[PDB]
């Protein structure tokens, strides 16, 4: 009973996709296939500095003033940057439909970069990621990217090192505007109380301007000790199977599964087919080996022996959870945006819950030895990470004798 | 069988050292856990009536007859306690089971 | 359809609505928050709301958990100054089980010597894990220093009342808070029926009004902990209105002219933000508003130096606005901010949830979101500006902290 | 001196520098402003602060 997602196509090749609801309020959002993967190591850190200079002007809205527009009704203003995904995201409410997305249409396009912006967000820029230093999960997962996939764009942060976000120029930032933002890869994504057909009449009012026009997994470890930080941050991951390969379910039922250090999260990113399957924990120094023990007797168990009703565990787990129809406004467009971008069409609620009743215990353990079993993992440490074991206990604890 | 409890109870002699029924018992896991969720004062009076005991039988002597245990007075004190740690721990068990 | 709220006759509110969802909510709201405490039993309702998933009358700790995990399904517990909301979500086929653990949780709870000082421990993480940011400990003590008796307790148990919570009075705290004409059931996803029914297994055995809470009274102060952290979150606030008087919308009209947090993610996006600016500082307007008295004012975190003339600054803009310096366009973008706010604050299930819960225990009665936005169109632009001659006149309440070497005090203010 | 009164060792303090006992006198894993505190807690989801 939950409501399809209906997806149309402009001649730029913008996917316009709409997932109407009787909330009253909408998010409408703009999806591009423009990463930090699609940057070549001299324009490292263009889409988050773009990100930065998105909301600070355009040609027809100079300045605050087109901020001043979105104060005006009361709309709230997102964008975020991933490795893969560029987001620009507006909740607003339904009536207000048609002038947010003319705005969306300003922030990817007609966009304008202010040379004296360019400074303030350098050192806007610099500062955070001179202090972005402190979170160290981020730190962690930033190592566990870069030891895991050494050698190709998928290493580098989305962020970029300093050096390039000192040395960017608005040409470069204009090339990366111009190279990765063509409408076949955009999609208009609305979910709420939005029409279909009103939403394509704007799409092709305004936005119907737009242009039209492998990763190695490097098993490593990279650790960096500092023995002054109060706890410790360590990721072990292996490679994952990509957007388009089913048996992901079956890998988030086994995440499910697993749900002794004061923080355990596991974690399976995808990215074009390739991607991080794995775990994160923050611990004292004194306990880290046995965590990682631990651990890997987990997944080892799940690989080796793995019953019937924690299978159901996981499955209703993951099943409520994947839950996101109306979960929000905001996920469920950013899933509509997702899911036009990684999939090319939005796979409904029916589907997933298809896949997930026909995951059972054999299928699961033997998904989980294809991917967990006699493999090299990437380990990036952060912390008091000297009783953190080295790359050949973890190797021989990631098999049973 | 009231009055061959009674004399059972004084045939098996713990009572001549002031020892309840329930500080006899052998602390296992599910013992302990018992022990660990009683109160403080009997918590106190169980670890003086066992140190009593111990020094007793260190000097081979027993307590006179009037300050022994009557069959009848003994308190069940951890037993309360202790069903409860085996019905969890039965609970548990059979959860895993299935 | 929308939701249906029956009043049973020991004074419990049933409220359902079934939108046939595939996850469905179910919550228990109880007029039993932090305020309901003396000095004698304070961070009780802390260890109360860290212990749902204690071994009750009904279930052992290891079901109450293992059951839930097995369906999926989600237990939380909410808590603000008044009220307790105590949360199950899973799927459909399941809520039969979720509401039995969740009725029992509500109803008959035991509450072992032994699984209490087993979970003090986890108090003491908790209430670390809440005041590692500012902000957490800068509402606390501006509470503690803006009110005497019932809203100056803490939502967080204090340091010295670790150790000394027992059984006895978490018992006494719930056979005076936990009775059913202080209670609404609400379920999104289940029929009323169903709910009518599970509120006759439970609920029916505490049909009292609760022991009442004292009527909180204002004091005023202003309070500065010198704690290093380079920004000096500072909250100056004064008296406002209760939630249900007219004079509540205004104040809500006026934090959103004011500005309620930026909506980008950061600059003239306030009068406040806007009044000169050369420095990286952030100034919103608070209101916190209960059943009985509220609390209005601003917010501020600068830097340690510049802390004084950016707190005068502040001030000086709401003077403005007592003066009547506002357009009426400005108002007008202050309502839609409002209004929107609203609207995305009950777009989702959970606030949804909680929502239909407090209007249930406030009012008893459920207000269309269509019915609000006309009272928030009520409110005037006078009317805006009288809720702020009250704060620019009202005795304040300030809580600081920071290097408080440049933060002016109240008589300096 | 004068002033003291019966005051005087607390408006005075005397490190002993050379010539009941103190009694024994954690970490967690780690802005907005003015939405008043809401905090939460759950069976399964950790809590949190809404501050």
């Amino acid at each position: 009973s939950v409501p399809e997602t209906q997806v149309s196509i402009l001649d730029n090749g913008l996917r316009v996709a709409s997932e109407q609801s009787s909330h009253a309020t909408c998010t409408v959002g703009v999806w591009i296939d423009a990463g930090s993967r699609y940057e070549t190591e001299k324009n490292n850190g263009a889409g988050y500095f773009l990100e930065h200079l998105a909301f600070k002007g355009t040609k027809n809205r100079p300045g605050n003033a087109l901020e001043k527009e979105v104060e005006s009704i009361g709309a709230h203003l997102n964008a975020y940057s991933t490795r893969e995904h560029t987001a620009y995201l507006i909740k607003a409410l339904s009536k207000d439909l048609p002038k947010v997305v003319e705005l969306l249409a300003d922030i990817v396009q007609n966009s304008s970069l202010e040379d004296s912006q360019i400074e303030k967000e350098r050192d806007v820029i610099l500062r955070e990621m001179q202090e972005n230093d402190a979170s160290m999960q981020n730190v962690v997962f930033d190592y566990l990217h870069a030891t895991a996939f050494q050698g190709t764009p998928l290493a580098q942060a989305v962020e970029g090192p300093s050096e390039n976000v000192r040395r960017l120029s608005r040409t470069d930032l204009t090339d990366y505007l111009n190279r990765h933002y063509k409408a076949p890869r955009m999609v208009l994504a609305a979910a709420g109380g939005v029409e279909h057909q009103q939403l394509l009449d704007l799409a092709q009012k305004h936005l119907s301007s737009v242009s039209r026009v492998p990763c190695r997994f490097t098993g490593s470890e990279i650790r960096h000790r500092d023995d002054a930080l109060p706890l410790a941050h360590v990721a072990i991951a292996v490679e994952g199977p990509g957007w388009a390969n089913p048996d992901n379910v079956t890998l988030q039922v086994a995440n499910a599964i697993i749900g002794l250090c004061q923080s355990f999260q596991t974690f399976n990113i995808s990215y074009s087919d390739t991607g991080l399957l794995g775990a994160h924990f923050v611990c004292d120094a004194m306990s880290i080996d046995d965590m990682v023990f631990f651990l890997q007797g987990q997944w080892m168990r799940l690989c080796t022996s793995a019953t019937e009703s924690e299978v159901t565990r996981g499955k209703n787990i993951l099943r409520n959870a994947l839950v996101s129809h109306l979960d929000g406004t905001t996920p469920v467009c950013e899933d509509i945006g997702r899911s036009l971008l990684t999939y090319g069409r939005r796979i409904p609620l029916a589907e997933w819950e298809s896949r997930i009743q026909e995951v059972d215990a054999q299928m699961l353990r033997d998904i989980c030895s294809k991917y967990f079993y006699d493999q090299c993992p990437a380990v990036a440490g952060y912390g008091p990470i000297e009783q953190l074991p080295d790359y050949n206990r973890i190797r021989s604890g990631m098999f049973w004798l | 069988l009231d009055g061959f409890r009674k004399w059972y109870y004084n045939a098996a002699g713990f009572n001549k050292l002031g020892l309840m029924r329930d500080d006899t018992l052998h602390e296992t896991e599910d013992v302990k856990e018992a022990i660990r969720r009683l109160p403080e004062d009997l918590y106190n009076d169980r670890m003086f009536r066992i140190k009593r005991a111990l020094d007793l039988t260190m000097r081979h002597q027993i307590l006179p007859k009037d300050q022994w245990t009557k069959y009848e007075e003994d308190k069940f004190y951890l037993e309360p306690y202790l069903k409860e740690v085996i019905r969890e721990r039965k609970e548990r068990e059979e959860w895993a089971k299935k | 359809q929308d939701l249906e709220f029956t009043k049973l006759p020991n004074g419990l509110v049933i409220a359902s609505l079934e939108n046939y969802a595939p996850l469905s909510r179910i919550g228990l709201f109880v007029k039993a928050g932090s305020r309901y405490e003396d000095s004698n039993n304070l961070g009780t309702s802390h260890l109360l709301r860290l212990a749902s998933s204690l071994t009750t009358k009904g279930a052992s700790s290891f079901k109450i958990t293992r059951g839930i995990e097995a369906v999926g399904g989600k237990l939380s517990v909410t808590a603000t100054r008044e009220n307790m909301a105590y949360t199950v979500e899973g799927i459909r086929s399941d809520i039969e089980i979720l509401m039995e653990f969740l009725l029992n949780v509500t109803t008959a709870p035991e509450f072992r010597r032994w699984e209490v000082a087993a979970l003090r421990s986890q108090l003491k993480i908790d209430k670390a894990v809440a005041f590692q940011n500012s902000q957490t400990r800068i509402i606390e003590n501006l509470h503690d220093v803006a009110y005497k008796n019932a809203l100056a307790n803490p939502l967080y148990c204090p340091d010295y009342r670790m150790g000394k919570i027992t059984s006895e009075e978490l018992h006494y705290f719930v056979q005076n808070h936990f009775t059913s004409a202080r209670m609404a059931l609400v379920g999104l996803g289940v029929s009323h029926s169903v709910l009518k029914q599970v509120a006759e297994q439970f609920l029916n055995m505490r049909g009292g009004l609760g022991l009442a809470g004292a009527k909180a009274k204002y004091r005023g102060g202003e309070i500065r902990e010198q704690n290093g952290d380079n920004l000096v979150h500072a909250a100056i606030v004064a008296e406002s209105a209760a939630i249900g008087n007219a004079e509540a919308n205004a104040f809500s009209v006026l934090q959103h002219l004011l500005g309620a947090g930026p909506h980008i993610k950061n600059n003239t996006t306030s009068l406040l933000s806007q009044s000169g600016s050369h420095q990286p500082f952030d100034v919103s307007a608070f209101n916190a508003s209960y059943s009985d008295s509220g609390l209005f004012g601003i917010y501020t975190i600068s830097q340690a130096a510049a802390a004084g003339e950016v707190i005068n600054a502040a001030y000086n803009q709401v003077k403005a606005v007592a003066q009547g310096n506002l357009s009426s366009a400005d108002v007008q973008a202050a309502k839609n901010k409002l209004k929107a706010g609203y609207l995305m604050s009950v777009e989702t299930s959970e606030g949804f949830l909680s929502e239909i819960g407090s209007q249930a225990l406030a009012a008893g009665s459920y207000m269309p979101p269509s019915t609000v936005l006309q009272q928030i169109d009520s409110v005037a632009d006078a009317d805006v500006v009288k809720a702020a001659k009250k704060f620019v006149s009202g005795k304040k309440s300030m809580a600081a902290s920071g290097n408080l070497g440049h933060t002016p005090f109240l008589d300096e203010l | 001196a004068a002033r003291s009164g019966p005051f005087a060792p607390v408006l005075s303090a005397t490190s002993r520098g050379v010539a009941g006992a103190v009694p024994a006198a954690p970490v967690l894993d780690v802005q907005a402003a003015a939405r008043p505190l809401v905090a939460t807690v759950g069976l399964n989801v950790p809590a949190s602060v809404r501050f």
